[PDB]
């Protein structure tokens, strides 16, 4: 089986060459490549609209949850790592629909790969549909720790706000939201979190550092403390 | 060569936030690698993950 054009042709977009080969051999709709994707997968890896809206309606009894590739990445997964609101909405108004919650084999929801792209939309669509803003991934790490990380006061006022999230808790090097949006520079961001979102500042990692300690640069740290 | 549309490398930064430009070399490059033989150009998480492991402590 080396080879699985079905697949290629969700890469290719060849929406034909897909429609024409379930036609001659159906037992592909739902078959895993040697990264245990199924079609589905890529038809939404690369965004193909027409070929995943098509392939779904024979896989309208098909739970999205069992169909994992090698990392726990579901269709719905991958779907919201891309960014495509529509794509993901798409994937979810159907008979039985994924969880929110299910976690990659490291342990990641769809929240973070959202929330740590910056999709708006996505991230704040989940949260509405449940998604706990509170999911621990390998590294005793949630999305908040990824907003911070990039910074985007926008999704950190989201998460923080209407998810009332958690803001203290420290990953496994013991860092909070705010040592990543400091570590990163992000100082208006970190002072976000202390300032409107009420975060703890004195704590230190597993080493001994505040998030003082482990800013950008001096330029930021000052800010920093020069405000907080 | 390039990374999935749906990679998130993001992660793989933000885990200990304190990487050598060099072992980032090898990370990616090993991530490459893996890709390599899946026979497959773009890159995914699988192949990053599996990198970050054989690369870093």
């Amino acid at each position: 089986m080396s080879n699985y054009p079905l697949h290629q042709a969700c890469m290719e977009n060849e929406f034909f060459k897909v429609q024409e080969l379930l036609h001659s051999k159906p037992s592909l709709l739902l078959q895993k490549d040697q990264d245990g994707r199924i079609p589905l997968h890529w038809s939404v890896s690369f965004q193909a609209h027409e070929i995943t809206s098509f392939l779904l309606s024979k896989m309208e009894n098909v739970n999205l949850d069992d169909y994992p590739d090698d990392s726990g990445w579901t269709p719905f997964h991958i779907a919201c790592s891309v960014g495509n609101l529509e794509v993901v909405k798409s994937l979810y108004d159907r008979p039985l629909k994924p969880d929110l919650n299910k976690i990659t084999n490291q342990g990641v929801t769809c929240l973070h790969l959202a929330v740590g792209k910056k999709w708006f939309e996505v991230s704040q669509f989940l949260i509405e549909n449940g998604a706990s803003v509170r999911i621990k991934d390998k590294f005793n790490q949630i999305p908040l720790h990824r907003a911070a990380s990039v910074g985007s006061l926008k999704l950190i006022e989201l998460l923080c706000g209407l998810g009332k999230s958690a803001v203290n808790w420290q990953d496994k090097q013991g860092w909070t939201p705010l040592f990543h949006a400091l570590a990163e520079g992000h100082g208006d961001a970190a002072v976000l979190l202390v300032e409107k979102y009420g975060a703890e500042y004195d704590l230190v990692d597993n080493k001994g550092a505040k998030a003082e300690d482990v800013a950008l640069n001096e330029q930021v740290k000052k800010f920093f403390l020069n405000n907080v | 060569m390039s990374l999935a549309p749906e990679a998130d490398l993001d992660s793989l930064i933000i885990r200990n936030d304190s990487l050598s430009g060099a072992v980032i070399a090898a990370i990616m490059q090993e991530a490459g690698l893996r890709a390599v033989r899946k026979n497959r150009y773009v890159i995914l998480q699988s192949d990053l993950e599996e990198a970050y492991a054989t690369q870093v402590k």
